[PDB]
């Protein structure tokens, strides 16, 4: 089975940067295709951060987000997300999601703790 | 930003067929992939590139289409309940529609 | 000769709602000439294979074509309740008819 | 409007032939397009004879029907149908139908009464 590995929580320092780590573990014996990476605030439907296999990355919250691993022309496995200059208003749950075929969606909730 | 229409809340006859269907409007976003799922199960996927995949549990009693919609065959009371179409799109992300079935 | 029609099921929706209506015709290699969406009382719309879509004037403001040969009904009202028919005019087979019952509030 | 005109009832003797006239009356001032003509026994799906604007005429398993008045490459207005070697099973009601755009379907029912 394809399985997302992430911590359940991540402490960051106000005004500092931090990375939300999110990784897809794909067995060698198993066959899969990942089409995109989607980040959102837990509950909400849409993408704060999205990386697509052909279109590359697209952050929507602002230029305070970055896909640290994902690159075009390379298999998508690491959806790790960097957030610059965190705000009290950044504390919350987040969802890292892998858009795979034929397994379907693999996702996790990561808690971001500011201060 | 964009809105999903569905076939809504519908009824059908034991042993008959039904179309499950969604439309994603009010947005230019590309559809990367559509997942047809119940709360804890994956019925199928229509991937723009790779095409259709049907879950083994539903393979012999389900047909792809029309379009991104899914056709349930030989309905059983067990097939009653919530269904979801999840659109995975760029650059918007994830859109979700609910359909309720009463067999 | 053979040809079946699956439908999107008999609905029960609510006021202000949007609903999709759709049929699919199968078990036949017959070519579709045109699809007519109507009620015994009147014609909602028509998707003709060469001429594209036509929407009856008193539905134009609250009916979107598609998806496919289906129809999207907008701003439901209690009046919208009733039978609904998709009629496939096909060759060489002839006519197939599927029925959908909508109920609003 | 575009109105289909045809007789309410038509008689035919056993062992003989008969024509079921069905015609689409279209005002000079109105715009329509007729894509297909369909005959079928009244009240049932499918067809009996079909005439398509490109594919021509088809006959659902007969050898005893013919579109007397309709050709490829001219406006589709006459659905008039002819039955050969009438039989007692041919007694019955039949729907003649024009498939048009934007007006939709125009049809009539016709009682074929077979005599001896
Ligand atoms: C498992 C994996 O490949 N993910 C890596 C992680 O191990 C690494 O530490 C991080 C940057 O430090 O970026 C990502
Ligand atoms: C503040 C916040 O968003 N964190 C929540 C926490 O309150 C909650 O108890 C838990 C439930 O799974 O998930 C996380
Ligand atoms: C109205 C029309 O054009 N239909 C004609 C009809 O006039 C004629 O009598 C018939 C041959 O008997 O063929 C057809
Ligand atoms: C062939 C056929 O079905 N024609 C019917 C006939 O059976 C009946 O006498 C009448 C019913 O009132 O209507 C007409």
């Amino acid at each position: 089975d394809v399985v997302v590995q992430a911590p359940t929580q991540v402490p960051g320092f106000l005004g500092d940067s931090v990375t939300l780590p999110c990784y897809l573990q794909v067995p060698n014996m198993e066959v899969t295709h990942v089409s995109q990476l989607t980040w959102a605030r837990h509950g909400e439907s849409g993408s704060m951060a999205v990386f697509h296999q052909t279109q590359g990355p697209s952050y929507s919250e602002s230029k305070r987000l970055e896909f640290v691993a994902a690159r075009l022309g390379a298999e998508l496995r690491n959806a790790s997300l960097r957030m610059f200059g965190l705000r009290v208003e950044d504390e919350g749950n987040y969802t890292c999601l892998f858009v795979t075929f034929p397994q379907g969606s693999r996702s996790v909730d990561i808690w971001l703790r500011v201060l | 930003t964009g809105t999903i229409e569905t076939t809504g809340n519908i009824s059908a006859e034991k042993g008959g067929s039904i179309i499950l269907q969604c439309h994603l409007s009010s947005t230019t976003a590309q559809v990367t992939q559509v997942n047809w799922e119940q709360q804890d199960q994956l019925l199928a996927i229509c991937n723009a590139d790779l095409g259709w995949h049907i879950s083994p549990s539903f393979k012999d009693r389900v047909a792809p289409g029309p379009g991104l919609g899914l056709t349930l065959q030989s309905l059983t009371v067990n097939d009653t309940g919530e269904y979801f179409c999840i659109y995975h799109t760029y650059p918007d992300g994830t859109y979700t529609g609910r359909i309720f079935l009463e067999v």
